[PDB]
């Protein structure tokens, strides 16, 4: 074990490469294309 | 999770700055929307792209590799270069960041040994190598017969990505021996494979699951099947038999179509 | 209004019929922070004197030409003190400004991609496994005219693939507005400006091995005169330098 | 021990499954992660960025440049110039940013954008129908058809290109890839409204074609794409 | 759980609202009790439906399909029209919402291979087919020994639920090729089976059980065998041989008795 | 590890079994669910409507 | 894990499509039959 | 019982791997830990001990 | 985790003190880092050193020992003296002390049974041998089919530490059987293996993993090839045959260069 | 078992011997080497 109406996030073999897919989402903008201009 | 926005109301217009006009030059894409063109209604729209998101694009577990014992022992150099479909894949990017969990799909029995030898040695050239001893070289031992072995490799770079493509040589500039690409920028390590039985079969497939990916510059995708590995030669010879010698095909997916107009 | 003018120091580009100009990424140049950094000593920062435009030899535009390509830092390794510093130093980083410059007239007709490719890979004109030869990606300032698709390019010496449609690397032209680019339309505008940051995995490597970028302008649509004797028009590029840096002061890499 | 049990599924190996497996390599440290330019969470976003159709394949302009513009000369009556039947799985929209990236998913939801530009001299001036039929209907034949959908008319002149959005019009909530009559897309069909009117008699025009995806676009269902092939070892 | 009403008293009663009288035109059940005709005790009644909800009704997973490895290769589209037990359940109901778990039952050993295929792009047609390799297939590889392979195909619809019946058509009017019902409307995918090892027998079940059912419209029962599947066809042709061709048996669960009032 | 047994029972597939299985197709979207009349949440309130019988049935 | 004299409701895989049976049962009547009028 | 799942890699023997295996010898006590002097934790505590280079390796 | 100090700026600087001079003979390491030689930037250094502790270092279990079952028996006495990798690992320190958790990978099918056999006592020397029947010695039975079998064995040193290497003798001065080295110094048990079957192949390969490793006094790594185990001696005779007796090889790994100054 | 934005350190065989590798390291210095002088 490593770490924590709930959720429990486990990592079992206590390596962060070892845990699956990391489904926490946060970074995006699409305006890095289709809008990279100065002004 | 983040769904798609949903669709606005929208009545008609009459506009003196048109959203529908605009210049292909700039270098940017269009922001118009259904609101801007047609008359649009209210719509409440829960759609979501993560399935869409690099991890769940990349992270599937795509076969990267087959081996076959030989006299019981193969031998594989990691790496995506092999399959086309995941290639592509991974193409889409030029910088790639992600750890790796590998699974070992073999229809042999009895008992096999892997071992995961770091860049920079000696592998076992065979079985009953005295190499297969080995202190610090990271092996496995399974049974095949339940169970599928699965490890996760780490992200060993020398950089802060993988280069899915590389503009530069391993040499300076007069050097004979030059290589181009990224077979020099980076080593994965190579999977011996033993069995220390007879038993099954002989084939040995190796699954690969990125995880933990960062992507960086989107490429446009591959548009040729490639035709050798580390390279981007799109050129194909099919035969070096005779007269055909030297006649080279792309092998691309553009469909023709009769008239346009008429599609 | 249409003007644009950009002042890095000691030259000054003056353009009059112009777009917006692409930031690349939305990402200006920076130089190498401290948190980011590999290597232990302290870099050179020339500034104002291999910082500033750099303008390269000028293409002839015609019926039937394919394209260019110039492949950066290497265009500039002969341009003044900013080249001088890829020789004498390990590595370096930068960021470039590149401006495009094509004019005709309210009588001709054309359009020119010109976009910038990070790691563009190219790939060998046709059959058995060669790498491309350091000598053909590393033209200099002189770029590379891509000639076209045929049976008859010549395959010695690891040539680099002439085909444009196929972005010489194997993917489709049409497909190249993912990097950053711009057309130039003649009946729209004149000249084109891409800021790109550095890109790269990697904080700083070797100016001369590796070349970073590629500038390529494909001619998208062929060029008329309409009624004009004007049937080829020049393709000037203008490229500066930006936050570059160097560290590793050695022996000129150079013969 | 405790008491457990292992149903259907346990022992399985699911390429597409989400587990943890043990770290080779304990204790390997990674290179440390700088800021690259141009990270990318969503391929969603390269469906985003606008890519030229290849509007013109046929027998002869296919592996060439040419591929990509069209045609246009004044006329007399009106012409349908240039048809792009919306299918995701159509070479037309397949080879694109947006088409190959959908191509790898079973099926879609969201609106199409479709920008056409004009590469003629600065004297040149047309205007044009671009329309999209909706599904389930007959491609129109007849400027008078076409423009009972939804449409566009683009001045040309001072702006190089327009946009038709081709708007969300489904039955169901999702439209299948691959063409098929039942979820199939429609029409986006090119006419002269007035005329391409060049300076001088003989004078034409050339037209291009990007597309992208709007905001509101969705792909779900994973698949491999038909656009990549192999028949050969890599080696 | 909900428990079926407890029956109430009831004495003797003359009333001029008779509850027993009707009308069965108006198109309503009779709302009639044991408490509106004989005279009744308290019955204290604890017993439960629960066993009759959708979810128990559909929920056993059934058996769909079978397939045999020919040459260690199989392929099955999946579909519930083929088994007239399970398909008789869901025809209740006009429309059907559910995920599904599907397991794999195989009296072979050694190593196999579930590709499941999404619409839209080609399957592998032998083993060693090279399509058996992909990127972003999702495959399942077990051992038919120790354990059954299950997975959940989540409610893959293109509508809110799947059509059980469909009285439309998926082309317009005048085009010959107009497919009737339902499998135009949906296709839930295909399932490959190869075996890479030879070992056990060639037959594979496929059990599929709907979870998370959400039922529409009530449908009258199947009263007569399946001819055809996505038909609803009952004429049956037993033999096409001779002068009993063109000879139809509707083949229903209707019997008769030899005298009413006698029974 | 924690000590564990396999009590009889525990590899079966049992047909009528309640378990959670993975799900192939991970972050599929369902398509929306909206209103449709006639919804029915138990079979019993098919046989609490009158249906006719068959009374007639013979030769 | 995914949720929660006691009881818990415990989703091993994450997701709500590889959940087992829905258990918890409210809507129901049956007048949508048996009596579906007006008046 | 508890439901319960066996990824793959849960029978693997991997080399490199950490895990608690039963004591043979239950009960048995080391003889006591005393003090030595040179106490190494680290092995690259070897590497920045200066070591002579063999500059003159030929022939 | 301890991570690499981050390298911080210096300037120019004139100083009256060199850091970089010093004396090599008073027995110290250089305190010289790039802030004393050349002019330095600020990096921020996240590297660690984690994976070269003694317990990661020395952790990964290496095979010690290999033994064949001759007649369904086979006889290992606990030690690291046969494998030079493992051997070389250890003895880059005087003294060890470690548990290890010793695992077996054998071929054999059928039942397996393993006694530890404490030092000072008989151990069964046959299959059938009746000191397998043993009430204290501590025995272990394994289907080597599903599962390997291991068990941690803690410290047994009669010291505070295993000696690696041992400059006395057992016995007294005039002693003519005098034992040198560590053989004498303790002695870790014996490991016997029997088949209770037949089935599989004859191969008994024990890995050992060093745990909670407590290192003492570095040495010189081992610049030779070992010859005999409880030895040191580095001098190998490669043939007995002929006038090449007593001829020597040392067998070390230096390399030569044609010229200093031209490498 | 044997002990204890969390983590659980969890001994199944409960001796010390049977744990896995001991993780937590404080003890060090180079000094004992490189510097190993009285002034």
């Amino acid at each position: 074990g490593a770490q924590v109406i709930k959720y429990f996030n486990i990592n079992y073999y206590k390596d962060s490469a070892s845990s699956g897919l990391s489904r926490q989402d946060f970074s995006q903008d699409p305006s890095k294309f289709t809008q990279p201009l100065v002004d | 999770v983040l769904v798609v926005p949903d669709t606005k109301p929208s009545g008609p217009q009459h506009t003196t700055k048109p959203s529908i006009l605009g210049a292909m030059e700039i270098g940017a894409s269009s922001n118009a929307t259904p609101e801007s063109t047609i008359e649009t209604r209210y719509v409440y729209n829960t759609n979501t792209n993560a399935e869409a998101d690099v991890e769940m694009f990349l992270g599937r577990s795509a076969l990267w590799g087959k081996v076959t014992l030989t006299r019981q022992y193969a031998k594989w150099e990691i790496n995506f270069q092999e399959q086309a479909h995941i290639r592509k894949k991974f193409e889409f990017f030029t910088y790639l960041r992600f750890d790796m969990e590998v699974t070992i799909v073999t229809n042999n029995k009895g008992l096999m040994q892997i071992m995961f030898v770091p860049p920079g040695i000696d592998h076992p050239e065979t079985h009953d190598d005295r190499k297969w001893d080995s202190a610090s070289n990271p092996s496995v031992f399974f049974q095949p017969k339940s169970g599928f072995p699965r490890f996760t490799i780490p992200f060993t770079g020398l950089a802060s990505a993988y280069y899915m493509f590389y503009d530069g040589y391993d040499k300076p500039k007069g050097s004979d021996n030059n290589e181009y690409g990224i077979a020099p920028t980076n080593d994965m390590g190579l999977l011996c494979f033993r069995t220390l039985d007879n038993s099954g079969g002989n084939d040995v497939k190796i699954y690969v699951k990125p995880k933990h990916i960062t992507a960086w510059v989107p490429r446009p995708p591959r548009a040729t099947q490639y035709t050798h590995k580390y390279s981007t030669n799109y050129h194909y010879k099919p035969n070096s038999s005779g007269p055909d010698e030297h006649v080279l095909k792309d092998r691309h997916f553009i469909k023709t179509r009769p008239l346009i107009s008429s599609a | 209004d249409r003007l644009k003018q950009i002042t890095i120091g000691n030259s000054t580009i003056t353009t009059q019929d112009s777009l917006h100009t692409v930031l690349a990424y939305g990402e200006w140049p920076t130089y190498l922070s401290d948190i980011d950094a590999t290597s232990v000593d302290k870099p050179t920062h020339p500034e104002t004197s291999a910082d500033r435009f750099y303008t390269l030899d000028s293409v002839e535009w015609q019926v039937g030409s394919h394209g260019w390509w110039w492949k950066l830092p290497d265009a500039l390794k002969d341009m003044g003190v900013f080249g001088q510093n890829m020789y004498y130093h390990s590595m370096g980083r930068s960021g470039f400004i590149i401006h495009t410059q094509c004019n005709a007239t309210k009588f001709h007709s054309g359009a020119l991609i010109v976009a910038v490719i990070p790691e563009h890979q190219l790939a060998y004109v046709g059959g058995v496994k060669v790498n491309v030869g350091y000598d053909h990606t590393h033209p200099g300032q002189s770029g590379h005219q891509i000639r076209g698709p045929s049976q008859s390019n010549d395959r010695s010496g690891g040539k680099p693939d002439e085909d444009p449609l196929f972005n010489c690397n194997g993917t489709l032209l049409g497909n190249i507005t993912i990097f950053p680019h711009q057309i130039i339309n003649l009946r729209t505008n004149n000249s084109s400006t891409i800021v790109v940051p550095y890109i790269n995995c990697v904080p700083m490597d070797n100016m001369l091995k590796h070349n970073n970028l590629s500038l390529v302008i494909i001619p998208l649509v062929p060029l008329r005169p309409g009624s004009s004797g004007i049937n080829s028009v020049p393709i000037t590029v203008t490229i500066a330098p930006y936050k570059s840096e160097f560290s590793g002061a050695m022996e000129a890499q150079r013969q | 021990g405790l008491p457990t049990r292992l149903p259907s599924g346990s022992q399985q190996f699911m390429t597409t499954e989400d587990e943890q497996s043990p770290n080779i390599l304990p204790g390997f440290h990674p290179s440390k992660k700088i800021h690259i330019p141009g990270m990318i969470t969503n391929v969603m976003h390269m469906a985003r960025v606008d890519s030229f159709i290849p509007i013109n394949n046929i027998q002869g302009e296919v592996g060439k440049v040419s591929m990509y513009y069209i045609t246009v000369t004044k006329k007399t009556v009106t012409e349908r110039i240039l048809v792009l039947p919306l299918e995701m799985s159509n070479t037309l929209f397949a080879t694109t940013l947006l088409g190959e990236v959908l191509n790898y998913y079973a099926n879609w939801s969201g609106s199409i954008t479709i920008t056409f530009m004009c590469v003629c001299d600065a004297f040149s001036t047309g205007k044009f129908l671009v329309a999209y039929t909706p599904p389930g209907g007959k491609l129109p034949e007849d400027r008078k058809q076409a423009m009972l959908g939804v449409h566009i008319i683009w001045d040309l002149g001072l702006q190089s290109s327009c946009t038709i959005v081709v708007p969300w019009i489904s039955s169901g909530f999702y439209r299948r890839t691959k063409a098929d009559s039942f979820t199939h897309g429609g029409y986006v069909s090119l006419w002269y409204q007035t005329a391409f009117v060049p300076p001088v008699s003989g004078g034409t025009g050339s037209i291009l074609a990007t597309c992208s995806a709007c905001p509101d676009m969705s792909v779900r269902m994973l698949r491999d794409s038909p656009m990549m092939e192999q028949k050969n070892e890599l080696q």
